[PDB]
């Protein structure tokens, strides 16, 4: 639950 | 990497079997060999990262040892020696008997396959645990720091079911800075952020204090998924918007009150955690007073 993104 | 005061010599570490996956490292359960005063024998959990893992990550690694070396607060994890000697590197820590906060959390449901044979967590309970937690936080911003993943899952209950804080892989420095406009390519926990970190990336106390709330839903959901249903691109979308989470049913009223307070959609409007330990001081356990951080001298 640590989705990568910006 | 590079030897400290913490050094450790690693013929002193025993490992026994694996803990855990979190964040980035891998956790053991094992025995350190005189490390502490009095006991020869003082099993101790230990984080460690591959040498043939992402020097980004790697790095992760260092800081988290790193920002660790202070942190002398009775409601944070205590750091207990590092191992730097050689492969691979071995950072030990005080060892929670009762895992983390969440699988603790779950493990009470009156269903549980793993129910310890009590009850789930009582109101004094909850103010309890939300108060240490909250007590931690403050000790954090205190030293002048961010969490930036504060959440169950890296809260660790000790033997007498204490609450304290765990896991500083996101944790940064802050005189000067104060922030990150964050920086983009990484890992986020979309579900416990503020809503001005997920498009203006920055985090800040304000922020670790929406994450906070966060912990007071898994707290009375008992460990469920927060914004479940939701996919992380929708969620996303939502908190951003304007969104909230909701409310457990049968839940206390003075918690969902403080719940409330912590999802502003402005920051400057979140309570201090210091702040929040004092709307709940007169309601806490008569030992709280002398282990404190809220009643410790350091706080200025
Ligand atoms: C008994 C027990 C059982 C599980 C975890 C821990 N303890 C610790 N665990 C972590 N990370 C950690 C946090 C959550 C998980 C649960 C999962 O698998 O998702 C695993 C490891 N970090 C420090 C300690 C500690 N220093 O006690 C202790």
């Amino acid at each position: 639950d640590y989705m990568n993104m910006s | 990497f590079v030897p400290d005061e913490w050094e450790v010599s690693r013929e002193k570490i025993t490992l026994l079997r694996e803990l855990g996956q979190g964040s980035f490292g891998m956790v053991y359960e094992g025995n350190a060999r005189d490390i502490i005063k009095g006991e020869a024998e003082t099993r101790v959990a230990v984080k460690t990262v591959n040498e043939s893992a992402s020097l980004r990550e790697r790095i992760e690694f260092l800081n988290e040892a790193s920002v660790m070396k202070g942190f002398t607060c009775h409601h944070v994890v205590r750091l207990l020696g590092v191992v730097s000697k050689g492969q691979p590197t071995l950072v030990v820590m005080e060892l929670m008997a009762h895992g983390d906060l969440k699988s603790y959390l779950r493990s009470l449901r009156p269903e549980a396959e793993n129910n310890p044979g009590r009850p789930p967590p009582t109101l004094q309970e909850m103010i309890q645990m939300a108060a240490e937690i909250a007590d931690g936080m403050a000790y954090l911003n205190a030293k002048k720091f961010v969490h930036r993943d504060l959440a169950a899952r890296n809260c660790m209950v000790a033997h007498d079911f204490t609450v304290k804080i765990g896991d500083f892989g996101m944790t940064r420095d802050i005189y000067e800075t104060d922030y990150y406009r964050k920086g983009g390519k990484g890992l986020l926990p979309v579900r416990w952020m503020a809503p001005e970190s997920l498009k203006d990336g920055v985090f800040t106390t304000s922020s670790d204090m929406w994450s906070f709330g966060v912990v007071l839903w898994e707290i009375t959901s008992l460990a469920e998924q927060p914004y479940q249903g939701l996919s992380n691109e929708q969620v996303l979308k939502f908190v951003m918007d304007g969104g909230y989470l909701d409310q457990p049913d049968n839940c206390p009223e003075r918690v969902t009150d403080l719940m409330r307070m912590c999802w502003q959609f402005n920051p400057k409007m979140r309570p201090t955690f210091l702040e929040i330990v004092n709307l709940l001081k007169d309601d806490l356990h008569p030992s709280f007073p002398e282990v404190s951080f809220f009643h410790s001298e350091e706080n200025k």
